[PDB]
């Protein structure tokens, strides 16, 4: 598992600078990235690589594969991970035209952090719905490694429980998004009594979510064994289509979102969800998933953490889908 | 003015699984609310699975038994207002088998234990069911919640009845 | 078994204040992000800005030669007075499972719509013929109109630019000044000497500076005729709108800078090759693919066009190749 | 600064096609610069075909013999200065059949006719090459230069020497 990077030249004309990560070179010019490989090239547009970069960093990597688009993304194997081209692309496969290679992650992410930082302009968050920000397009202007930096929050167990994570407030950097600006923010009763007051604890998890101040990043607010509530808010269109090592589910909290549900191995079409406020459903292991939301909307992705879960699906020990009836 | 769209056990609006090449059964999709609104008042009926753990819909509706677990946890309100009792048990182990999991009713008896405090639960309010307590639920009118959990002797599964089979 | 005309202008959205429209069993609803799309057994979405791009090429064009693929699943097909709308058409996975669905319309019926669609969802200050860099967003509710940037009128030579009575060149005074990224591009007409009586007969333009001065971005517009060999050259920038399926073979000369080319096969969508084009570079899109292409900077591209309408029917019964040269 | 790239018959750098699943012998993939570059003076190289229409690349260098067609032509500089020389032939016939098509070679001789004009152009100039006109070249250094034309008499094919065949 390789670990050989590079920092290439600054462009004269662009400003950008190049990297390298093991066979793999990345260039951005003032519309795209340009990526190549031993073997081939290819050409994302830079809003739409930046905004993938973008998760895929804030997340570590995430679960399973992290596809950027048709041919370009990254596989987590937890400490190590696998960047493609074209593994799952029917027509690169069936001409063994694809390229991986293994890195050690913490190699491939400080490469793609400064990939990230060195790629964003002045006024442009990749994290953010395009009508919240400005735009990525042209030479190098400034940086925004405010935006690109933020800590990731995770509750050990709940939200809001001494020395977890916190409540969002005005006063803690955290106001109402626009779009939630009719979200009831109280919270609700809590009466402990006296030498209780540590384990009687209870949230606002809807005004929490509309005080998120980034889209499409599954965050965790309670913890029960390996079973993660990792909700979010979400706007336009999730950066990634996740192809999950495991089965994962979505409970709609609020508003709509449609997914667009393709094979994980082949890309091909198979599916399309819609879910409106109260809907949950099933992600299965051999899909791959992107989702749409036009208003933003609340989101509960829920996760189960097992490290069992990847090899016991390749082996057939446990189900594509979790559930048959 | 911004409408964020919440759902009710009295109005929901459920979506559904479009086909291209695909079995709609395996997306698993129902809608909490109308599992809730169906459902006897704090039935866990199973609306999501992941090896033991689920996430399960209940409608609360008067006053619910007393119930307890041999590990944490959440109930979030969905709808209407709900209130949580919660009593630190003397023995839970006289209610609680340590090696199990998933939620136990342990009786409409009052346990004995030490009362630990009250929690009112509106729509979005998630509250903290920890290893130990008994928590017991009243909500005046009928209200929906869900609860992250592990499967086990309250659970129940119904997924033909509650899913999209298209 | 007639070509349908039932096309209908729904209601106006009061929140997002955009129009829905009807096309036979098709219906077109934007919000602040999206180009909705639905047909009887199924739905799509696009982001408003490729489906503002890709509407404004296809109704530029008057859909163009064969298939202008909004993306991997909607497009239209010209069949040259009659067209076909369609989801799937060119999806393997649509195909395959029977969920495709195509309707022939009369083509100034849907022709007629399809403007109207482009007029209402366009916004004030937003341009889908322009580059990403040189105009503004679509996105949010409805605020005004560009009715004018989607208005513009086709530009097509019936012998040559320049020639009397023909298109005529561009110049500042015409309003069609020197575009930013042409900056540097040299601006001389040739030296035209005629003898008295041949003036009609002796011209000659500077076919770089017209290009250097098109207000559009990929908009193939005939320079120069010969019976049906087409010289369709133009100024591209950011992404071409659409994949292109022809149906006849097509060359490209690349003017200047570079261009690639993603190569995918016409019927399944799958990737099939990249051409990299610098200047002077020309090549040939066979029929039985579909291309779409990358420009960083501005560039001038040649689209060099046969423009007889027998070779669809003889690519399509085997009678014509589908590359045009062998060897 | 901006700084749009053009090529030169000295300075040109051809790009081509990357596989992932095909033949690059279906793109037909050449540059006009390297195919005027190899040429003779004035040999009219096809660089594409459709059916009959054609463009080809040339080298000019020197005085061209005349030539004449049976239908417009155009001819679009590429790189250096070339002047054309224009004359209405007194009999156009006497020197191509009007049921031919593609440019005919009419010889080093001036034909009989009337001087029409003269042309000059520089890169990126395009000239109309009128039906019933015959019509020279000149130019003082090698420059490129491209026809619009249909395939004929003065039409070199040489596809597997111009086009990439590996990748
Ligand atoms: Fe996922
Ligand atoms: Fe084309």
């Amino acid at each position: 598992a390789r670990t050989d990077t590079e920092h290439l030249a600054i462009n004269n004309e662009t400003g950008y600078r190049s990297f390298r990560a093991g066979g793999f070179t990345f260039t951005r010019d003032e519309y795209f990235a340009r990526l190549t490989w031993p073997g081939g090239s290819h050409i994302i547009p830079i809003d739409a690589f930046l905004r993938a970069m973008m998760r895929d960093v804030a997340w570590g990597f995430f679960y399973g594969v992290v596809n950027f688009d048709h041919v370009f993304g990254t596989i987590n194997h937890y400490g190590e991970v696998t960047m493609f081209a074209g593994r799952f692309n029917d027509a690169y496969r069936n001409a063994g035209r694809d390229h991986e290679e293994r890195f050690k992650s913490s190699a491939l992410m400080a490469v793609f952090k400064d990939i990230l930082s060195d790629w964003t302009v002045e006024g442009y968050d990749p994290f953010a719905a395009p009508m919240e920000t400005g735009l990525p397009w042209g030479i190098k202007n400034g940086n925004n490694d405010e935006a690109i930096s933020r800590q990731r929050v995770t509750a050990r167990r709940m939200v809001g429980l001494p020395g977890d994570t916190p409540v969002r407030t005005d006063a803690n950097g955290f106001p109402v998004n626009r779009q939630f600006a009719d979200v009831p923010q109280e919270q609700p009763v809590v009466e402990a009594e006296p030498g209780f007051e540590a384990e009687v604890s209870a949230y606002n998890l809807f005004g929490y979510l509309s005080r998120s101040d980034v889209t499409w990043n599954p965050s965790v607010c309670s913890v029960v064994g390996d079973s993660l509530f990792c909700p979010t808010s979400e706007e336009f269109i999730l950066p990634v289509e996740h192809g999950n090592d495991r089965c994962e589910w979505f409970l709609q909290l609020s508003d709509e979102i449609v997914w667009d549900v393709k094979d994980k191995e082949s890309g091909k079409p198979r599916a399309r969800v819609t879910a409106r406020a109260g809907d949950i459903c099933c992600m299965p292991a051999d899909i791959r998933h992107q989702g749409y939301s036009t208003k933003r909307s609340m989101l509960l992705v829920w996760e189960n953490g097992s490290p069992k879960i990847p090899q016991m699906i390749a082996d057939g020990t446990a189900p594509v889908v979790p559930v048959t009836f | 003015d911004v409408v964020t769209e919440f759902g009710a056990l009295t109005d929901y609006r459920k979506g559904g699984v479009e086909i291209i090449d695909d079995d709609p059964r395996n997306y698993v999709f129902s809608n909490v609310f109308e599992v809730a609104a169906n459902a006897a008042p704090y039935e866990r009926v199973a609306v999501g699975k992941n090896f033991e753990y689920v996430i399960e819909s209940a409608r609360a509706e008067g006053t619910s038994g007393w119930f307890s677990c041999a590990h944490d946890e959440f109930v979030l309100a969905m709808d209407g207002q709900i209130e949580v009792h919660l009593l630190k048990l003397d023995n839970s182990d006289a209610y609680v088998d340590p090696d199990s999991e998933g939620a136990v009713a342990i009786g409409e008896a009052l346990p004995e234990g030490r009362k630990m405090g009250r929690i009112v639960l509106r729509r979005g309010h998630m509250a903290l069911l920890p290893v130990g307590a008994a928590y017991r639920f009243y909500a005046e009118q009928p209200a929906a919640m869900l609860f992250q959990s592990i499967e086990g002797a309250v659970t129940v599964q119904k997924w033909g009845e509650i899913c999209q089979t298209e």
